[PDB]
């Protein structure tokens, strides 16, 4: 599922800005 | 028409009402921003509590204000660490920014002083936590509640924008839910005043605008496709580009295709595709017609412009409100000790702070 592409982009916790 | 004469009537005469309230809000934003605030209070005069946030600057701590027995959080600063990470530019223009501005869904500054080692900014607190985790908890919020939040962000950038400030990092992340359920943007350290273009490559991944990842000079309506990043997290429980590195993400942005939930209504969708519009000459808020272009669409026809600004909107939502001090919205944070240098610190470079 598309949640499961989220989850397994590993991109779910708190982002930072760039730098 | 869609709008019959009354409809038609009363909604061009708020139009007007809101243009005439922003031209009063730039005029005392300006008077503000001519003569700002400094020095108001001292470190003893809080009792430190609990870290609630931390960032690559310094801590946001809960405390209390000894004499009022009032609660706020104490952004504190470390100065040689914000000359190290290049951003003395930013806090002062967050700090002249937070101290000018004047609106019901913007963090407001009660204090703000510095010492040898840091720079602190004193706000409100704002005891309902992050969107973020509320969000992540629940899984996604119904259209209702998302478009609840969204309507005061529509609101919100409506009044930066036309103080001809851009904001540039909206996410859940920056957005904490006060005592009655509405929203408090925190965190302007990439806002600019912005009347025409800038340039910088700034703000979060998954929440940049195409033309920024392109390295175009770019306008308002960077915000307006955040907007839209924004509502699809909320909405969906997740963002609409994400992947495994950032430039993953940025093909994804600038690919101009966009996928939705299955549940999603249709009136979500064509907001959506109107808001993460690629085109900036198609993006909604970016044309003639402004942000009425989002106000008016049939997503919000529901939305009482008037009645969330005034916050007399039932939230959806309440946040667990235990205490004055209450922490437990805040995830946990190892405390480090408040230390100042006997040796003042990059005394040059804040000296306007
Ligand atoms: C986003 N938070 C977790 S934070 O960094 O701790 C924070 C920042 C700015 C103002 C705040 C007001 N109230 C609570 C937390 C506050
Ligand atoms: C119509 N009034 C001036 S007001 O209800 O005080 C108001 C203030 C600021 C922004 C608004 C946006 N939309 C509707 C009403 C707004």
């Amino acid at each position: 599922t598309t949640y499961a592409d989220f989850i397994a982009s590993g991109r779910t916790g708190r982002r930072n800005a760039i730098h | 028409g869609h709008m019959g004469n009354a409809a038609a009537a009363k909604k061009g005469s708020e139009q007007e009402s809101v243009k005439e309230f922003l031209a009063k809000a730039k005029e005392e934003f300006l008077k503000k921003w001519e003569s700002p605030s400094q020095n108001t209070a001292q470190l003893d005069h809080f009792d430190r509590i609990k870290t609630l946030g931390t960032g690559s600057f310094g801590r946001v701590m809960l405390v209390k204000h000894k004499e009022t027995g009032n609660h706020y959080a104490m952004k504190i600063l470390d100065k040689q660490k914000v000359v190290k990470l290049k951003q003395i530019e930013h806090t002062l223009n967050e700090k002249r920014i937070l101290q000018a501005v004047n609106f019901p869904f913007l963090v407001k500054l009660e204090f703000s002083f510095k010492d040898n080692s840091n720079l602190y900014m004193v706000m409100e607190y704002v005891p309902g936590g992050e969107m973020f985790s509320h969000l992540r908890r629940i899984g996604r919020f119904s259209e209702p509640h998302a478009r609840f939040y969204a309507a005061q962000i529509v609101l919100t950038f409506e009044y930066l924008h036309s103080l001809d400030l851009i904001y540039r990092d909206l996410k859940p992340e920056n957005l904490l839910i006060d005592q009655q359920g509405y929203i408090q943007v925190t965190d302007f350290g990439f806002a600019k005043r912005v009347k025409g273009r800038t340039w910088t490559l700034c703000g979060t991944p998954e929440y940049l605008a195409p033309e920024i990842i392109l390295s175009k000079g770019y306008n308002k309506a960077v915000d307006w496709w955040a907007l839209g990043v924004l509502i699809y997290e909320m909405a969906a429980g997740y963002p609409p580009f994400f992947a495994d590195q950032p430039i993953q993400i940025y093909e994804k942005i600038v690919s101009g295709k966009v996928r939705f939930p299955s549940h999603f209504s249709s009136d979500l969708k064509d907001l959506l595709r109107n808001l993460l519009q690629v085109d900036l000459t198609k993006r909604f808020g970016n044309l003639k017609n402004g942000v009425n272009d989002i106000k008016n669409h049939k997503w919000f026809a529901t939305t009482d412009w008037i009645a969330i600004y005034q916050r007399k909107v039932e939230a959806p939502f309440i946040p667990k409100f235990k205490g004055p001090g209450d922490t437990s919205n805040f995830d946990d944070y190892e405390e480090e000790e408040i230390r100042v240098s006997i040796n003042e610190k990059c005394g040059k470079e804040f000296t306007e702070f």
